[PDB]
């Protein structure tokens, strides 16, 4: 029932900012936040992004603290990244997900995992 | 942060037999700090277990969890030959860290 | 992060919708233990906070 | 009675309001929720009397 | 059946002293079974207490009763020695059997 749709593949030159979007539907867009992960071949994932829906609490990873800035829109329930400090060899996939680990209203230590994933975009 | 000591380097075993996945912590983690995921070639990761042993996405007869206190282990019985999924284990106490990865070959 | 009984945390619920199906029909761990409320009509009647 | 009177009963749960002047006496276990009790008389199945 | 058991063997008291009577049963008599009578010498019985503390034939200030369940007691204060009647007790719920009785003398 839940639908996570994303744009097509893109290539961005170094020093620019890549815009990445993920539209969410099929689930009530108030009880869960929006998480964002990165994946590259030969390695697992990371903890790069999370923004809630009720509020704009920031809980980005310390490794790239101050490097990721992004918005969540309830009009279309879409997550948008304007990722900066781009590098030539960061052509790694970015995935939107539903946060069932961080509280979307207060920030509790929700037991569980990211039960859903998007279709993916190439940067 | 605390990383998970993982050594399932290559589970090159025939499908349908017992498979053991080790996710021993560093010093100490809570019992309800666990999450197991699968990923397939050319396919996005899917969640397997969101907790200790509760089923999250189907799990007919294959995925199971055991352990107590700090140490925990994933168990597979009657593994379906097609999947050969790479498994990931993530904690909950210290930020969020993934597993290194478990590679399974054809085993013809 | 369930705090201890000596000092807990208050959870204030803002303008939203109360759905208790995930509490009764989903994961029925133990007794409902309603104080004064209709278990079938929990959501048909509503309060402020 | 010092130990109390257990010979006096009253129906607590019923499907519908009683029409005036008839009896609703019936030996059955109340079915609340979505648990079809077959005589279990466990959770969500309490004795009306 | 159940036969009453009485051990107020003798009311050896002068007028003015308190008088206490007991009608302990065998195993149980419910509270909705109580009768008390005065058997005056060479006369006919008459009801005085048919329950906890009610009056049948006058009872201005002397005949009182109390109790709950397994214990029942009767109290007389400022007794006037004209009657010196036998204190008889009776239960009703478990068939029917009059009590042993208790003669009241004068103690000259
Ligand atoms: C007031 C009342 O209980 N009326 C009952 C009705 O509920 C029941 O359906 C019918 C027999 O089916 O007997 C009568
Ligand atoms: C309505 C009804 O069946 N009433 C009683 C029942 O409670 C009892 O068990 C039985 C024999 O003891 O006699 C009858
Ligand atoms: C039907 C009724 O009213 N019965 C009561 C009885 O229980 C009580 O013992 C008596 C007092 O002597 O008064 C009468």
């Amino acid at each position: 029932q839940v639908q996570l749709v994303q744009s097509g593949a893109e290539v961005k030159k170094p020093g620019a900012s890549v815009k990445v979007s993920c539209k969410a539907s099929g689930y009530p867009f108030t009880s869960y936040g929006i998480s964002w992960v990165r994946q590259a071949p030969g390695q697992g994932l990371e903890w790069m992004g999370w923004i809630s829906t009720y509020n704009g609490n920031t809980n980005y990873a310390q490794k790239f603290q101050g490097r990721v800035t992004m918005t969540t829109d309830t009009s279309t329930t879409t997550g948008y990244m304007e990722l900066r400090r781009l590098r030539s060899d960061d052509t790694a996939v970015y995935y939107c997900a539903r946060d069932y680990t961080r509280g979307a209203w207060f920030g509790e230590s929700l037991i569980g995992g990211f039960d859903n994933w998007g279709q993916g975009t190439l940067v | 942060e605390i990383v998970l000591t993982q050594s399932p380097g290559t589970l090159s075993l025939s499908p349908g037999e017992r498979a053991t996945l080790s996710c021993r912590a560093s010093q100490t983690v809570s019992s309800t700090s666990l999450a197991w995921y699968q990923q397939k070639p050319g396919q996005a990761p899917r969640l397997l277990i969101y907790g200790a042993s509760s089923r999250a996405t189907g799990i007919p007869d294959r995925f199971s969890g055991s352990g107590s206190g700090t140490d925990f282990t994933l168990t597979i019985s009657r593994l379906e030959p097609e999947d050969f999924a790479v498994y990931y284990c993530q904690q909950h106490d210290t930020s969020l860290t993934f597993g290194g990865g478990t590679k399974v070959e054809i085993k013809r | 992060r369930f705090a201890s009984v000596y000092a807990w945390n208050r959870k204030r619920i803002s303008n939203c919708v109360a759905d208790y199906s995930v509490l009764y029909n989903f994961a029925p761990f133990f007794a409902f233990k309603c104080y004064g409320v209709s278990p079938t009509k929990l959501n048909d009647l509503c309060f402020t906070n | 009675k010092v130990s109390g009177n257990y010979n006096y009963l009253y129906r607590l749960f019923r499907k519908s309001k009683l029409k005036p002047f008839e009896r609703d006496i019936s030996t059955e276990i109340y079915q609340a929720g979505n648990k079809p009790c077959n005589g279990v008389a466990g959770f969500n199945c309490y004795f009306p009397l």
